[PDB]
């Protein structure tokens, strides 16, 4: 009985974590009315890993949707699936951040985050063994990034011996709101380095070129974005949440993919992307090739320009597992170059029965590749341009913070490239 | 009679536990609600079966057994499958969190809490024995668990129970059906904690169950469920010298003394045959010189390795069924003429045979045959160590980096003991070589 | 090629054929050992707490 | 695309077995401690067997056989030919020899003692696995302080014009089948003294017919064929990988004297042998084809004689 409680901070954290929810309650059969209407005992069986049950056979997510502003939260509670949630979990400011990590880490965010550990202190009294937590949020903004870490590093505090998991967006100027973005994602990496185990990288430059480029959309919108999000989050979390050989929990996938402590971002993946051609039959082999191919990667870095130091693969649907099992030691054997020596069978594949809707058979890619450097270069080399000059500073000092913090920001995330780089060339 | 306490670690000791125990009331005819027909003593009795089941006075018969997991939901299936009539409560002890694939967890963290509770439980089976001779350890090497919290009761139970003896029952780790990277971590600390403790350990390679099942029973994807039918035959043809009436491994002391001369090297080489698939419904049944010639091919064995280019210490066939001695000993007149058998120069070359007139049981609608007549092999043959090797190779490439080192000094562990583990196996590695070569 | 150590009963049979002749820790201890782990443990959970403090 | 790694930096065979595959476009060289391989050319001393045909999803082979060298190790050799059954039985192609320990000092004596007392030829030669010929069993005991004691060719076939002695060399090829491949081209080393330094068996043969009226066929090459369809047979038990997790080929260089009664006589046995300039190309290809591309086929005579085994 190891339950998740999941946290949703922020415009785009609470649009991924909402998609995420309506995703997987129709993969377990739940209604929007949170009764269950599915026909299969794999969906209900660690039902408890993700939903709470009240009364009358009812299902409520363990999700808690945090924000400085209720404009988020109020499409939320109007859409699809806004009243499965349980009402007391929606804890909303009136300030906002405004695309500022010092107001939601320091001055507008401070102001709420007790309210929020109140509420994530009622669903954890009320867990048989809490595993951990899995944050949704967006580094680029002010309510997700900054507020974001800092209920981490709160959240750390009083539940030291519990996994830290994040599901954190990075930003591009290809989809960028505002130029402070990579102020704010260089402050939040830094936080997560130390005070996350696991974050699933997830590069909107990525979700940009993948809908503009294989998907065929001229104009893609967060909601084409989202789509790519709510497909990766369910195949990250199939293993979590329905029973099969391998039955997995946030701290046995930091365990397996987590080398070295600091090196815990990850590349997601997925297969098939396919534009809408929705009905032709994929094979096993397609699904693996796809699934290792730079094009199906959510992290905007090419693969083959690093090394992976451990992946984890995904089945889903009815299918040969002899032949999955052949498909995913033929990748290995053929690109044994690109899989590091010191870190023998780094690859591990898990199948379930159960597709995602809409789907025949597909396949989820969690890689930790040190390739993943490059999407750091990205933010610090966006970061630099404007920190030479101190850009867009006063923002942030007319919070409080002080120069030496960016520094140091910067500095720790430097480290991080070099790191990866390091055991690149091991 | 003289009992046996049966002690399961981990999902792989459990699930395999799980098949064990079924098969058990399979050949002793014990239905799944405890009962058997063919007792005629109520409430007692000191018969062979005796030495594995208790009797209460409804007629019920026991397992004496305790299953143990840091976690509930792998013996929860205990306490829902078809024979959980056969167990009671206190039996079965689940923990919260799991190791995680992590010795340190299992051992040190988790294992510490729970220790005491699964130490009572045993002492409670232990006082239901006029005369116990001691315990059989079923658990996987790389599981936290089965890693982790196993070495730690194992140091225990040599405290409570010096006199006693410990068999293990080992699941090497095999990628082709592995859960964690850390497998050959957990394995080599497991090792070094339980080495000066258990007295006769029987590994099993997943890899050679794997594949067994896969060429023998045409089965293309085998899950753990193939697996553990094919380990339950194995356990149950080494364990069947405890529970019917015979002269040959009749208590746990004599696996020691047939088969391990160095208290170190107490590793036999498990060879099992005929392995025959259920689905071939026309089948030729193989003869006592086929089946026994069957024990020296390398593709037959419970550990891939050639023992060609080793040393035998020991050697112990195991038939059961169909088998007169006249025609062992012409198959192994046969076999010695024609195999290269070497043993070391001070043991002599010769086998411990042990016959069993009733044929192996198979699992009603499972993958196995009935067979007229089967044998498994112990072989304590330095050639075993080829595993090691292999096992200690995977361990030096991740800590010649400290690769996930991390984890484990996390939970309490020093960086210290996986060198001192390392330095223990590298001496046992050079105990094997000072034998065969 | 000598049989020896035959023993016969309604079960089975058990024999020995012969080819060629030849030529604890205490509790004290674990338990120390156990809790010098925890204090490890709870040494580096202080450590952080008192990072996070700061 | 198959995958091999090369451990034998110092093969000049494999070196060019290596060059081969790649030059196919349907092989590639990975790190040499990488273990996703296909083929191992693997080093001469240590090789890590109990490490090979573990590997999911992948089939593994290896050029040379564990326990070859009770074969190729002198010592062993001699032991081998003497307790065999299947060997000491004949052993008339093997020179009378002795393994020393610096123990059969007293049997070599004996049949030593013999010889002075007939008045026979007693020259022996010690070597091991720095060489002594003496015909003073004095002189050779005190020489070696493992070695053998073996009886030196007294009456060596001396070629003409020269009076020169020679050896031949044979190159054998055993695949993961245990078929044994007598490669067709020999080299014969001269020692370019009376009793560059090769000749090849066309002229060889050549010189048979014209200097002794007969062919190097029936004069020789059955008695070769049969020594290494011996030597190969009685440890294929021993050595097989028929049944194995993983497949064993090997190249051999076998050694012989030819006495003047035209008697072939086995010298030793080499599990690392190298080839002759000229024959490199030929007999490299040929290693390809018979001993790698049998088990892993790529997208016409022999240059291997079949020996024929049950
Ligand atoms: N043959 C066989 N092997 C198993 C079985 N279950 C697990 N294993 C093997 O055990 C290893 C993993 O150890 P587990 O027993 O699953 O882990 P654990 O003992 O429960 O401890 P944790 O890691 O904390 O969960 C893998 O190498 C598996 O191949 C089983 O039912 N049969
Ligand atoms: N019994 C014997 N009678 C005559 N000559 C002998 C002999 N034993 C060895 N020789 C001589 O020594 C040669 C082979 O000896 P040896 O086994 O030492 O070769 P070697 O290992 O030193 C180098 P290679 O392996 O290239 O032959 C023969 O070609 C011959 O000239
Ligand atoms: N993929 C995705 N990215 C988003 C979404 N909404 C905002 N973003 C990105 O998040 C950053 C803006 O942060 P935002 O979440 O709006 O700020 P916050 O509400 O203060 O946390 C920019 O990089 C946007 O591109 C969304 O729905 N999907
Ligand atoms: C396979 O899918 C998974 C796996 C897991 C656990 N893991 C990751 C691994 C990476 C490499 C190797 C080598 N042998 O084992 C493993 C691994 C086991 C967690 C999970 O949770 C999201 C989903
Ligand atoms: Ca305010
Ligand atoms: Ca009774
Ligand atoms: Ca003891
Ligand atoms: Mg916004
Ligand atoms: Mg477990």
């Amino acid at each position: 009985m190891r339950e998740i409680v999941h946290i949703q901070a922020g415009q785009c954290g609470n649009q991924i974590g909402a998609k995420f929810w309506e995703v997987i309650s129709d993969e377990h059969g739940i209604d929007p009315t949170g009764s269950y209407h599915g026909d299969s005992d794999l969906q209900l069986e660690r039902i408890n890993v993700y939903y709470n049950e009240a009364t009358g056979n009812k299902y409520v997510p363990r999700a808690i949707l945090v924000d400085l502003e209720p404009g988020t939260m109020d499409s939320v509670r109007s859409g699809p699936f806004g009243q499965i949630f349980r009402p007391d979990n929606f804890v909303f400011g009136q300030s906002g951040a405004g695309n500022n990590w010092a107001k939601g880490h320091y001055t507008e965010g401070a102001e709420l985050v007790d309210s929020v550990l109140d509420v994530v202190r009622k669903e954890s009294e009320s867990c048989d063994c809490l595993q951990g937590f899995q944050l949704t949020h967006s580094l680029g903004g002010g309510t997700g990034s900054g507020m974001g870490t800092l209920l981490i590093s709160k959240i750390r505090e009083e539940y030291p011996d519990r996994i830290m998991n994040t599901f954190s967006v990075m930003p591009s100027p290809k989809v960028s709101d505002t130029v402070v973005e990579p102020y704010n994602a260089t402050l939040s990496v830094h936080q997560l380095v130390e005070n996350t185990d696991e974050t699933y990288c997830i590069d909107n430059e990525a979700l940009y070129d993948i809908c503009f480029r294989t998907l065929k959309l001229t104009t893609p919108t967060y909601g084409d974005l989202n789509h790519l999000v709510s497909a990766t989050m369910s195949g990250v979390t199939t293993c979590l949440r329905f029973p099969g050989q391998l039955n997995a929990d946030l701290r046995k996938l930091a365990v397996n993919m987590v080398p070295f402590p600091r090196l815990h971002f990850f590349m997601p993946g997925f297969a098939p992307l396919t534009s809408r051609q929705q009905y032709r039959a994929l094979t096993v082999p397609e699904l693996t090739q796809q699934m290792f191919d730079s094009k199906n990667m959510m992290a905007a870095c090419d693969p083959r320009h690093g090394r992976y130091l451990t992946v984890a693969a995904i089945f889903r649907g009815r299918m040969s597992m002899k032949e999955v099992d052949e498909q995913m030691l033929n990748v290995q054997n053929k690109n044994s170059s690109y899989f590091v020596e010191w870190i023998p069978n780094n690859v591990k594949t898990a199948v379930c029965d159960i597709p995602p809707r809409g789907l025949k058979m597909s396949a989820t890619f969690i890689g930790n590749s040190t390739a993943i450097q490059e999407l750091f270069k990205r933010i610090s080399e966006q970061f630099t341009a404007m920190f030479r000059r101190k850009a867009f500073l006063h923002w942030y000092t007319g919070e409080g913070m002080d120069e030496m913090e960016f520094t140091e920001a910067e500095s720790n995330m430097n480290d991080l490239v070099s790191e990866y780089q390091q055991y690149q060339d091991a | 009679m003289r009992e046996c306490i049966s002690i399961h670690v981990g999902q792989a000791g459990v699930q395999i536990g799980n098949a064990c125990w079924e098969l058990y009331c399979l050949e002793h005819g014990i239905q799944p609600d405890g009962q058997m027909p063919s007792d005629k003593t109520i409430g007692g009795g000191d018969d062979s079966f005796n030495t594995f089941f208790s009797e209460t006075g409804a007629g019920k018969h026991v397992p004496r057994a305790v299953f143990v997991d840091l976690e509930p939901t792998v013996i929860d299936e205990v306490r829902t499958g078809t024979y959980r009539q056969l167990f009671h409560p206190e039996q079965l002890i689940t923990g919260k969190e799991d190791a995680a694939n992590n010795y340190a967890r299992g051992h040190y963290t988790i294992g510490k809490e729970i220790i005491d509770l699964v130490l009572d439980r045993i002492r409670k089976l232990a006082d239901q024995c006029t005369g116990l001779q001691g315990f059989l350890v079923f658990h996987s090497f790389g599981g936290g668990t089965g890693s982790g919290f196993t070495s730690l009761l194992m140091e225990r139970l040599s405290v409570d129970y010096g006199k006693k003896s410990k068999l293990e029952f080992s699941i090497y780790p095999a990628p082709q059906v592995s859960t964690a990277v850390v497998e050959p971590y957990n394995s080599i600390l497991t090792t070094h904690t339980t080495l000066e403790h258990s007295d006769c350990a029987f590994m099993v390679d997943n890899e050679a169950i794997y594949d067994i099942c896969r060429r023998n029973l045409d089965i293309e994807r085998p899950t753990y469920t193939n697996l553990n039918r094919l380990i339950s035959q194995i356990v149950s043809s080494i364990t069947a010298s405890l529970r019917f009436d015979g002269a040959l491994n009749v208590d746990l002391t004599e696996f020691q003394t047939n088969l391990v001369p160095y208290p170190r090297i107490h590793f036999p080489l498990a060879t099992y045959a005929p392995v025959i698939s259920a689905e071939k419904a026309y089948h030729e049944q193989l003869s006592v010189a086929e089946i026994t010639n069957a024990c020296f091919e390398p593709a037959n064995q419970m550990v891939k390795c050639d023992p060609r280019h080793g040393k035998y210490m020991a050697c112990c066939l195991l038939y059961r069924g169909d088998v007169v001695p006249k025609d062992v000993n012409a198959a192994i007149a046969t076999i010695k003429t024609k195999r290269s058998i070497q043993f070391v120069d001070w043991c002599p070359t010769g086998f411990k045979v042990g016959i069993n007139y009733q044929p192996p049981t198979v699992v009603p609608g499972g993958d196995l045959a009935k067979v007229q007549r089967a044998v498994c092999m112990l072989s304590n043959t330095t050639a075993i160590a080829e595993a090691w090797a292999r096992l200690d190779h995977k361990f030096d490439l991740m800590y010649a980096k400290r690769a996930f080192v991390h984890w484990y000094v996390g939970e309490g562990m020093e960086e210290g003991e996986f060198s001192e583990a390392r330095e223990d196996m590298a001496a046992l590695e050079k105990d094997y070589e000072e034998v065969g070569v | 090629m000598e049989v020896i150590e035959l023993n016969k009963c309604t079960s089975g049979q058990s024999f020995e054929v012969i080819l060629k002749p030849p030529s604890d820790p205490s509790l004290e201890e674990i338990q120390k050992k156990l809790e010098a782990a925890e204090e490890r443990r709870k040494y580096q959970e202080a450590e952080l707490l008192k990072h996070l403090a700061e | 695309m198959y995958t091999f790694v090369v451990r034998d930096e110092n093969s000049s065979v494999y070196a060019e077995v290596s060059r081969l595959l790649l030059a196919t476009g349907q092989w590639k060289r990975l790190r040499k401690d990488n273990p996703r391989f296909n083929l191992m050319l693997g080093e001469r001393n240590r090789l890590p067997f109990g490490r090979l045909g573990h590997e999911p999803g992948l089939v593994q082979l290896v050029n040379y056989y564990r326990g070859a060298d009770k074969l190729c190790r002198k010592a062993s050799l001699v032991k081998l030919i003497k307790t065999s059954p299947e060997l000491s039985e004949s052993c008339t192609w093997f020179p009378e020899s002795y393994v020393i320990y610096p123990d059969e000092r007293e049997v070599f004596l004996a049949a030593y003692n013999r010889r002075r007392e007939g008045r026979e030829g007693n020259v022996w030669i010690a070597k091991s696995s720095g060489i002594l010929i003496s015909s003073e069993a004095s002189e050779l005991l005190d020489f070696i302080d493992v070695h053998v004691i073996q009886k030196y060719l007294e009456k060596p076939l001396l070629l003409e014009p020269g009076h020169r002695k020679f050896d031949i060399r044979s190159w054998v090829l055993v695949d993961h089948l245990y078929n044994i491949y007598l490669y067709r081209e020999g080299v014969l080393r001269t020692s370019s003294e009376p009793y560059g330094n090769e000749m090849f068996f066309e002229e060889f043969n050549q010189y048979l017919m014209d200097a002794l009226n007969t062919t190097l066929e029936n004069s020789i090459l059955l008695q070769i064929k049969h020594i290494i369809r011996s030597c190969l047979m009685c440890i294929e038990p021993a050595i097989s990988t028929k049944h194995l997790h993983y497949q064993s080929f090997q190249l051999f260089g076998f050694d012989f004297m030819v006495d003047e009664e035209l008697k072939v006589w086995l010298i030793e046995v080499n599990g690392a042998p190298a080839c002759a300039q000229k024959l490199y190309a030929e007999l490299c290809q040929g290693i390809v084809d018979v001993a790698i591309s049998s088990v892993f086929p790529l997208a016409p005579t022999s240059i291997f004689i079949k020996l024929h085994h049950h």
